[PDB]
């Protein structure tokens, strides 16, 4: 029998003799044992309920012809130890065994899967250690590390040789082929057709490429140290990993910390220092994987809950029951949240779906937080404050590729919040230049861009709701809105939904306001399976200040703007058409702006974005009172004293 | 399959009614069997969606092996069958049924009282226009008619797949109700050809296979800009390839007879002219109580 074919047990592998792990993993033998052993944890491993695994998963690689195999870290360490700890040690010829073997198991299940693809890559999915890039030292180094950090960098996609094959230029002769690493390039000093060390080059036009990109990763903010500078490493993503993760992204890397000799450090430095990098072997996002990620299962629960009669109230009541009143700012912002439906007619008329809230009040109303909540249940959400804003930052800004040297464009904060809300805190406080930056992406959708010749327009399609305070730090019921805000005559225009909030004194509102405060702070005490007794008690409260789970409430918020686009099939027209009248009639009066279409828009946006609260594709009479009733409510109360008390007398059906 | 050489493999196997009877493309778990299928077979996904004529032509040779070899394991050993091919010099293939279905697209989209009129005018006018097709010299005609075929056939197949997934067809005793009251499709819905395209595809689906029972199944759509309903009473269909003695035997459609003792009975103006007996048009108002008269008949 061959001695190269003898196979160990696997308790010998424990058992290492040789100077280094991947010296004992390259050995012939520990090869093929390690080979037959890996084969049999993915082709014997059960779960809980026994269905197998890694099957089902090979089974939905190849229907939708994928080159990974997600493997889980736990499930190798309870099954073969020994494996797993290896494959810890010795993280690349571990993965080259592991491929083989789960390129083996696929063709089990698809014999002729090789023709779609030739390698199965194999990922790491959760390791049990977890590092950051402050901790990373010399001990680490060829080894598989996680960690966790945030993109602020990205590279283009380009092709990689994966095996390359060199030539001479003395005699002509022609090397054999190589395998290239992904950090150092092939080098050779010497022939062995011609046998001399005479220049080469590289030749063979018969190739095959691959994918290659690098990102920067860095740490997380929250996570550095107080006022200490963060750290950044570079990540190189190879084939199946690229444009996988897009910059402001907090993701988790598991790869291989290598590194490698750099003459420029070298002679920078002036001591023999190498650089270092991780070769990517899986990125994450970061329970589970996603919140707003919904089931089969669950999209029966909307449904049945949308069957309720005064769901609408329900969702408006759900939204910031830690905050007391203020419930117009509550039918405001959830109006906003659930958003309209954008039309095109015939590619010659465009009608923005978004809808846009102005807060402005006395200085203590609530009106920060409430901003804070949206942004948490928002599904795409910008942050960001009057006083620490630009226009760049807004629209878009320039960098340099380190590898093609051309010149490409980062996006901005409207950009990186489309098809979603950008949240704008202390508005009045921006300057003049960036409040015309808003302007554009306000009501034209698109943000146009021309630096370093990289002219082109963006897309931004995203709702603004803003706060602020009224000029002088008060607002005087008596003056018109023009007056209380510098804001100029369009911006305001062109806010749909303008709730003013007023801080009077009342001894009634004050004492409900001030038991429902010191009953919240007392509530949120931080005193006040173990995990599952948290979460229980979590509920408890939760369902204590809220009619609906938030849980559920930002799932439903999701599913209702992705799947659901109410239309209006018919409807009494004269309604809305009187109330449009009446307002004109009304608002002729000195120190009313002019009630302009934009009201009558308005009124039909906010009224299909109600209608989507049901999940109802059918515009309902009562929707439309109610958006009547909301429009004719902020445009009553934004207006003076002596014009409020004709204007309340005048409008009784509508509110 | 539906148009395999001037379509992709892929859509060939999608817009099909055997295949898609066999595994229920309608819900997505049809759709990931099918992708598993194709995965299984080695065809890649990007390669099964090119064109026919650009596809690699080492498929296009081995392809009738792959289908032997894989086809046992998902039900759909029915799919493979002789027919006739007719290719004129460097102008690519056509099948026998592949022109016909153009043939047909061409009939039926190509291109009060009074309405009437222009409809049954312009039905005989496309006559003409699919009758110059069968040349050899109309080749555009035929392109054009294989074009509104597959256009034709995905939106019955989209309209079937509304169908199925809000489940309206109702179930009775002694026969089975379908009526379309909505769509953005309803227009196509007024050339009788199209209606029993569509009545032949629900009824392969699910009312002839998927150990469902034989009942005759009706079909309406309404048209708002004449009030009427388009019925059509066809009749059911025993499992395609199953040579049996029952399957020898014609099953009859008997709904002619009662149709026009219901009409004879009511007064309805029920227009019996059309020279299949199946198909009839009943005002919008009359439309449901002919159905409770049906159902009260009992001669179907
Ligand atoms: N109705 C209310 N219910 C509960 N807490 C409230 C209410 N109104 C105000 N507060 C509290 O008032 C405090 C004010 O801070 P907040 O961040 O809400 O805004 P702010 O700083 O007053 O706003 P502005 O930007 O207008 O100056 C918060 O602690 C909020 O909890
Ligand atoms: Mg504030
Ligand atoms: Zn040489």
């Amino acid at each position: 029998i061959d001695p190269l074919r003898e196979e160990l047990t696997l308790e010998s592998l424990s058992n290492v003799k040789a100077n280094s792990y991947s010296e004992w993993i390259t050995q012939p033998n520990v090869s093929r044992t390690i080979a037959r052993e890996l084969k049999s944890f993915l082709l014997e491993y059960t779960d809980e309920t026994g269905r197998s695994v890694y099957g089902a998963r090979i089974r939905t690689l190849g229907e939708m012809n994928s080159e990974s195999l997600e493997v889980n870290y736990r499930h190798l360490a309870e099954s073969k130890a020994i494996l797993a700890l290896f494959l810890a040690k010795c993280p690349e010829e571990m993965l080259k065994i592991f491929d083989l073997v789960a390129m083996e198991a696929t063709e089990l299940h698809y014999p002729d899967y090789a023709r779609i693809h030739s390698e199965i890559h194999v990922r790491i999915s959760d390791f049990p250690t977890i590092y950051s890039l402050r901790e990373l030292r010399e001990s680490n180094l060829s080894s598989l590390v996680r960690v966790t950090g945030v993109v602020t960098r990205r590279t283009g996609v380009f092709p990689q040789l994966k095996y390359v094959k060199f030539n001479c230029l003395k005699c002509g002769s022609i090397l054999g082929p190589f395998f290239q690493d992904s950090n150092e390039e092939i080098r050779i000093s010497f022939c062995t057709n011609c046998k001399s060390k005479g220049p080469f080059r590289v030749n063979g036009e018969k190739t095959v490429y691959r994918n290659y990109q690098r990102v920067t990763l860095q740490e997380a903010p929250g996570t550095v140290p107080p006022g200490r500078l963060p750290r950044h490493r570079e990540v190189i993503l190879l084939a199946d990993l690229v444009d996988v993760s897009k910059p402001g992204e907090e993701v988790e890397v598991t790869g291989i910390y290598k590194n490698n000799y750099d003459g420029n450090l070298n002679a920078k430095n002036g001591f023999p220092v190498f650089a270092t990098i991780i070769e990517a072997n899986s990125i994450k996002r970061r329970e589970g994987l996603d919140v707003f990620s919904w089931t089969e299962e669950e999209e029966r629960e909307f449904r049945k809950i949308s069957r309720d009669r005064g769901i609408i109230d329900k969702i408006i009541s759900s939204m910031a029951p830690s905050i007391y009143g203020h419930r117009d700012i509550k039918t405001a912002v959830a109006c906003s949240l659930f958003g309209g439906v954008p039309k095109n007619v015939n590619g010659k008329h465009s009608i923005r779906g978004d809808i846009n809230v102005l807060l402005l009040g006395d200085p203590g109303t609530a009106k920060s937080q409430i901003l804070k909540y949206v942004e948490k249940t928002a599904h795409r959400a910008v942050f960001a404050t009057g006083q620490g804003a630009s226009a760049v930052g807004l629209t878009a800004s320039v960098r340099k590729d380190p590898i093609t040297k051309e010149w490409t464009l980062e996006g901005g904060a409207l950009v990186l919040a489309d098809k979603g809300v950008c949240l704008i805190d202390e508005f009045d406080k921006m300057n003049d230049q960036d409040r015309t930056s808003i302007h554009e992406a306000m009501e034209q959708q698109s943000i146009s861009i021309s630096k370093a010749g990289i002219v082109t327009t963006l897309q931004a399609r995203c709702s603004i709701i803003a706060a602020a305070n009224p000029n002088g730090g008060r607002y005087n019921s008596t003056l018109p809105l023009a007056q209380n805000v510098s804001l100029t005559e369009p911006i305001l225009s062109r806010f749909d939904i303008l709730c003013v909030v007023r801080d009077l004194v009342d001894e009634e509102a004050d004492e409900r306001l001030a038991t429902f405060v010191v009953d919240s702070h007392v509530r949120s005490h931080p005193e006040n399976n173990a995990r599952q007794r948290r979460l229980q008690r979590q509920r408890k409260k939760e369902e204590e200040i809220s009619p609906i789970p938030q849980e559920l409430l930002m799932k439903y918020i999701h599913y209702a703007r992705t799947k659901i686009y109410p239309k209006l099939h018919q409807m009494d027209m004269d309604k809305v058409s009187r109330v449009y009248a009446d307002l004109r009639r009304e608002s002729i009066s000195t120190g009313s702006f002019p009630i302009t279409v934009r009201h009558l828009e308005s009124i039909l946006r906010i009224a299909e974005s109600f209608a989507k609260m049901r999940l109802s594709e059918f515009v309902s009479s009562y929707d439309l009172d109610r958006a009547i009733k909301v429009v004719v409510d902020s445009f009553v109360d934004a207006q003076k004293v002596s014009v409020r008390r004709q204007l309340r007398r005048s409008f009784a059906i509508y509110t | 399959l539906f148009l395999l050489r001037h379509s992709s493999l892929y859509d060939s196997f999608y817009y099909s009614n055997y295949v898609n009877a066999k595994l229920s493309l309608w819900n997505e778990n049809g759709k990931k069997r099918l992708h598993k299928m194709f995965a299984r077979m080695g065809i890649p996904l990007s390669t099964a969606q090119e064109t026919w004529l650009y596809m690699d032509h080492s498929i296009k040779r081995e392809l009738g092996i792959i289908f032997d070899k894989n086809l046992d394991r998902y039900g759909l050993q029915d799919i493979i069958r002789d027919g006739f091919v007719r290719t004129l010099g460097y102008r690519g293939s056509i099948s026998a049924s592949e022109f016909v279905e153009a043939l047909t697209a061409l009939l039926e989209v190509g291109n009060s009282a009074q309405k009437l009129t222009n409809l049954r005018k312009r039905w005989v006018s496309n006559f003409w226009l699919s009758w110059d097709a069968l040349d050899d010299r109309k080749v555009e005609l035929l392109n054009r008619g294989i074009q509104l075929a597959q256009d034709l056939q995905r939106a019955i197949f989209n309209t079937g797949v509304a169908i199925l997934e809000k489940k309206l067809i109702k179930h009775l005793r002694i026969y089975r109700l379908c009526v379309l009251q909505d769509g953005p499709d309803l227009d196509l819905y007024r050339n009788p050809l199209t209606l029993l395209r569509l009545g032949n595809w629900l009824i392969e689906c699910c009312a002839e296979s998927e150990d469902k029972q034989l009942l005759p199944m009706v079909l309406a759509s309404i048209d708002e800009n004449t009030d009427t309903y388009l019925v059509a009473g066809l009749t059911p269909r025993y499992p395609r390839g199953l040579d049996t003695i029952h399957t020898k035997k014609p099953i009859l459609n008997n709904f002619s007879m009662a149709f026009q003792q219901i009409t004879a009975e009511t007064d309805a103006k029920v227009r019996i002219d059309n020279f299949e007996s199946s198909i009839i048009e009943i005002r919008r108002e009359d439309l449901s109580p002919f159905l409770e008269k049906l159902t009260l008949s009992g001669l179907l």
